[PDB]
RNA sequence: UUGACCUCAAAUCAGGUAGGAGUACCCGCUGAACUUAAGCAUAUCAAUAAGCGGAGGAAAAGAAACCAACCGGGAUUGCCUUAGUAACGGCGAGUGAAGCGGCAAAAGCUCAAAUUUGAAAUCUGGUACCUUCGGUGCCCGAGUUGUAAUUUGGAGAGGG
RNA sequence: GUUCUUUGUAAAGUGCCUUCGAAGAGUCGAGUUGUUUGGGAAUGCAGCUCUAAGUGGGUGGUAAAUUCCAUCUAAAGCUAA
RNA sequence: UUGACAUUGUGAAGAGA
């Protein structure tokens, strides 16, 4: 709020904050990103490197979720399973009657290799899993089924 | 038209002054490919007085 | 001018956007008048629910066919196959779209299910105004509501054939970019023939 | 049906009959008013195709136009500005002859209702229209039910605000992805997103 | 096609018992027709050929065929468009010598 | 000699209609420069201001020559988000939408091209007569260079 | 919620066989010019020039030839929220 | 101003690589 604000402070002292001899003028340097190229070159470099110019290919009309993939790990999985259930089926470590997970209709849709999971058995229900996850999986004496 | 393709009249009286004139000038190429005989006449008012009305053309 | 270390921001505003400016200080009464546009239609309406029935749909792409949705009508195909015909399934309050064939039994027959499923819970008035006193369902989505089709089981038994299902997808996909590499050198493999 | 014979005709236009019919009648109607009656439609199958019938209060208007590039009203040539906008010569007009047209017979008959228009003939000079006309006033089209709409002031001068064939073409209003601009209507669609929505609680 | 079920791959997609529907009429705008394949073949020779389509086929029956799809392409503004109207040639050149 | 026809005229012919105002919103046309780029010509301002034609209570858009490429979706409009993104750009200053998804509201449709051909089944007016947003009978007119029914692609028609 | 009239020597719905199934041009499309667009070998718009087909046609956001595939049916029309 | 294309139809001779 404004009797907060600074430039209440500054009533009664001439020329607010702005100084003597430089004032506060209207657009010294030009409006916006102006001779970035010029008298703002040393600014654009260090702290916008990379920003003149062209890099890589163009894609016409693209739309994305052609590109959708939401990414899970090891590192989580077993969250998929709700909390109680995720208990006995960690008891149970069996390859008779074991959990289903189904990354796709969990949000996911591609599974990645970090992070150390149980030697407790799950059925892995996805599509694009990473070379590492599943071998990780294995490690857990479970599977991988490919969907869409 | 319709009868001079399925071949269920025998007189055709075209006549001469129609315009536009596309409304006539396929038939006599039609009428003589569907066998029917036909006949260009004068009077597209006075092949109307036959069938009671102004003008006819056909 | 350029100072600091600032993201560059991109703010589109030197077109007089102070001439095209909406508030919207009506929400409440663009509100409070949205139900009471409501409410007296349900009334001059009568037992009738507000909306037709409307299908089950798989809805489109790689993102959200996973889901189920609403569409937009029934279809030709159920509806015969719930019994009744096109111009008679609008008078009972139905959605018929004549659009969007049927290229999937599982959804097929979720529908025509749907329909006989809704002739069902319904009561049709006759010609006269002799009727039992009809008490007034106002929603009909939520009286039939769509489930999620459940897929799998919650457990199962490890299957293990053998198979890397990560090199399932190099050798899906290397499959992919080769075959017009390979039906070609097969074309030239039939100009072998002297 | 004699109608599909002179509609499949019409089609071959530079066809060693047609370009007589063409040539009488474009002589014809030169000799004539640039705007004046025509008591039968050139085309009765076209008229016919795009909604004229023959009950009385169907009326077929003919109208020359004067084709090709409309040259800026600049006096001396002079533009007085950028150098972008210094063009005169080479321009087009944003609507058709056809839609210039519709409007200087729907000028013509004010009493009428424009439903719409054909091509009949050219030369360098002209394009040469015969214009559907609907007389919202008679009681032959106001009790046909599949009509009458034209007699609603809805539709009053369809022509001047492009509701006809020839203006949602030039106007632009098509579904799909090539019409994106003025489909929805162009500075409806314009003044949209270029719209600041705020709410009361901002997002 | 027949969709293998895979996350990705040739034929790739979801597994889902396969239908199929009743075709639609619109799908054939074609329309071969009895009615408009003898009118439209009755008025092709009423009005008979147009001047391009004369000085087309001149070209064919003398020297080129592939020098008349230049011209071709060219008149019609198209190529695929074009050859319907060339081979459409070659059957007016045969109301002539092979009847 | 007499009678129609096409076309084209006239009347203080019988009945009507258009104009002008308004202009916040709406459909189009036409069309800037100040300005930004620290100069300036492309660009920006802006598909804006000014000028012009046409409406309604809303206008417009609309039952797809759509979107997608999915297990597909399904008139149009608007909100939310896509997204300051794809792309455009002295690739500089700057510009910049769409498909999906959630929601609001939901509504679908008709002509033209077909022989009633064992019957113009259609229609405007005039007129008396009444029960007068009109109804019947009679009569002139329209109309076969096509008025009615029937059909609109989701079909559908003829037959059986 | 009243009681009439009798609309029906009309109209509509639905089953099955076989045949047929007309669907819009100086248009679509193209070239070029201008303009416009985020639309980039060209997003729309218009001028002139060329000018289609009917298992055809349009679209499929990199131009071309070839081979397929997907999806809609232009160039006529009405409609509430 | 010059060329082209279109308005643009009907005929005849006698000449060009
Ligand atoms: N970045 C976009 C959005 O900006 C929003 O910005 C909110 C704040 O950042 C912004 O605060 C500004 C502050 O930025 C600026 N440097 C100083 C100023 N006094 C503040 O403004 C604040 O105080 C004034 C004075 O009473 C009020 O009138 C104003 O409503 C209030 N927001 O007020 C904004 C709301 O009006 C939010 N950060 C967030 O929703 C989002 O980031
Ligand atoms: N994207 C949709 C829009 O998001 C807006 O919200 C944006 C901002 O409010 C929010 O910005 C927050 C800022 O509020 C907050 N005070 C500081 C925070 N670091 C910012 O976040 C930012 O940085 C983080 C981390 O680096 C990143 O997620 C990202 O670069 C950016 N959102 O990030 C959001 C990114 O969109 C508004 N909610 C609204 O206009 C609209 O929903
Ligand atoms: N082609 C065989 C079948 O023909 C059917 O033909 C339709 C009609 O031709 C058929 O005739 C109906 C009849 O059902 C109903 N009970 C009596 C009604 N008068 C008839 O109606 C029809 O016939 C009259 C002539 O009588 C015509 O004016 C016109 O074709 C139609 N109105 O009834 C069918 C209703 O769909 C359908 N097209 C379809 O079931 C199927 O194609
Ligand atoms: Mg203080
Ligand atoms: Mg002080
Ligand atoms: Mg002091
Ligand atoms: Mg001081
Ligand atoms: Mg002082
Ligand atoms: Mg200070
Ligand atoms: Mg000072
Ligand atoms: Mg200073
Ligand atoms: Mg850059
Ligand atoms: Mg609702
Ligand atoms: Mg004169
Ligand atoms: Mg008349
Ligand atoms: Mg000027
Ligand atoms: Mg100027
Ligand atoms: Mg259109
Ligand atoms: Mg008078
Ligand atoms: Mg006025
Ligand atoms: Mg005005
Ligand atoms: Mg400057
Ligand atoms: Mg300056
Ligand atoms: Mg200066
Ligand atoms: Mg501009
Ligand atoms: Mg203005
Ligand atoms: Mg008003
Ligand atoms: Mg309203
Ligand atoms: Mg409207
Ligand atoms: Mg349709
Ligand atoms: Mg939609
Ligand atoms: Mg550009
Ligand atoms: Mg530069
Ligand atoms: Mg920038
Ligand atoms: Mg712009
Ligand atoms: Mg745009
Ligand atoms: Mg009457
Ligand atoms: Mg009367
Ligand atoms: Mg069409
Ligand atoms: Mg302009
Ligand atoms: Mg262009
Ligand atoms: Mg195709
Ligand atoms: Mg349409
Ligand atoms: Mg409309
Ligand atoms: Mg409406
Ligand atoms: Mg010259
Ligand atoms: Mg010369
Ligand atoms: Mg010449």
């Amino acid at each position: 709020p404004s009797r907060f604000t600074k430039t209440r402070k500054h009533r009664g002292h001439v020329s607010a904050g702005k100084g003597r001899i430089g004032k506060h003028r209207k657009h010294p340097g030009g409006r916006g990103m102006a001779g970035g190229q010029h008298h703002h070159r040393i600014n654009m470099d260090k702290y916008h490197p990379g920003y003149f110019g062209k890099v890589g290919m163009r894609y016409f009309h693209k739309q994305q979720a052609h590109f959708w993939k939401p990414v899970l790990n090891l590192d989580k999985l077993w969250t998929l399973i709700p909390e109680d259930k995720r208990d006995q089926y960690l008891k149970s470590a069996s390859k008779e009657t074991a959990p289903v997970i189904d990354t796709l209709a969990a949000g996911y849709g591609k599974i990645l290799g970090k992070g150390r999971i149980p030697n407790v058995p799950v059925i892995v229900k996805a599509r694009f899993v990473s070379k590492l996850a599943e071998e990780k999986i294995r490690a857990a004496g479970g599977v991988v089924e490919l969907i869409a | 038209v319709a009868l001079i393709e399925n071949k269920k009249a025998k007189l055709v009286l075209i006549a001469n002054d129609v315009d536009p004139i596309e409304l006539v000038v396929f038939l006599p190429a039609l009428c003589k490919k569907m066998g029917v005989p036909y006949a260009i006449v004068k009077g597209k008012a006075r092949l109307g007085t036959l069938v009671n009305q102004k003008t006819s053309a056909v | 001018a350029i100072s600091k270390n600032l993201p560059i921001l991109k703010n589109h505003f030197r077109k007089h956007w102070q001439e095209r400016v909406k508030v919207h200080f009506d929400q409440a009464g663009k509100k409070v008048s949205r139900r009471n546009a409501r409410a007296t239609r349900a009334a001059k309406i009568a037992p009738r629910p507000l909306d037709l029935l409307r299908p089950v749909v798989r809805a489109p792409t790689v993102k959200y066919n996973r889901k189920v949705r609403a569409g937009r009508g029934f279809t030709l195909a159920e509806v015969k196959a719930a019994g009744l015909t096109a111009a008679y399934a609008r008078t009972i309050g139905i959605a018929v779209d004549h659009r969007r064939q049927n290229r999937n039994q599982e959804i097929f027959d979720a529908n025509v299910q749907r329909l006989k499923e809704y002739q069902s819970k319904i009561i049709v008035f006759p010609r006269n105004g002799k009727a039992p006193e009809a008490e007034q369902v106002l929603s009909a989505a939520a009286t039939f509501p769509i489930a999620q089709p459940a897929t799998d089981v919650e457990a199962r038994a490890v299957q293990d054939n053998g198979e890397s299902a990560f090199r399932t997808l190099r050798l899906a996909r290397s499959e992919k970019k080769f075959r017009g590499i390979r039906e070609k050198r097969a074309r030239e493999k039939a100009e072998a023939e002297a | 049906g004699a109608y599909k014979y002179l509609e499949e005709l019409q089609r071959k236009k530079q066809s060693d009959v047609l370009r007589f019919l063409q040539r009488v009648r474009v002589w014809e109607y030169r000799q004539k008013n640039v705007i004046h009656r025509a008591a039968r439609p050139t085309r009765p199958d076209k008229a016919r195709r795009l909604g004229y019938k023959a009950k009385q209060g169907f009326v077929i208007y003919r109208v020359r136009v004067r084709r090709g590039n409309r040259k800026r009203p600049v006096p001396k040539g002079a533009t007085y500005g950028k150098p972008t906008n210094q063009g005169v010569n080479e321009l087009k007009y944003q609507r058709s002859l056809r839609a210039t047209a519709e409007e200087r017979v729907g000028r013509r008959a004010a009493n009428l209702r424009v439903l719409n228009s054909y091509w009949v003939n050219q030369d360098s000079t002209y394009k040469y229209f015969e214009v559907i006309l609907v007389d919202p006033q008679h009681k032959a089209i106001r009790r046909d039910a599949r009509y009458n709409w034209i007699c609603d002031p809805v539709h009053k001068h369809r022509e001047a605000r492009g509701l006809t064939a020839t203006g949602k073409k030039s106007r632009g209003i098509n579904k799909g992805h090539k019409f994106n601009n003025t489909k929805a209507g162009r500075r409806k669609t314009w003044k949209r997103q270029n719209t600041l929505s705020l709410w009361r609680y901002r997002k | 096609t027949v969709k293998t079920g895979i996350a990705i791959g040739l034929n790739k997609g979801k597994k889902v018992t396969s239908m199929t529907p009743a075709p639609k009429i619109s799908y054939k705008k074609g329309a071969a027709s009895n009615r408009t394949k003898f009118v439209r073949s009755l008025v092709r020779e009423i009005a008979g050929l147009s001047p391009y389509e004369r000085r087309l086929i001149d070209l064919i029956r003398n020297s080129g065929e592939k020098r008349a799809r230049k011209v071709a392409k060219k008149r019609l503004g198209s190529f695929t468009r074009a050859k319907a109207k060339v081979e459409e040639m070659n059957n007016i050149i045969a109301a002539s010598r092979r009847h």
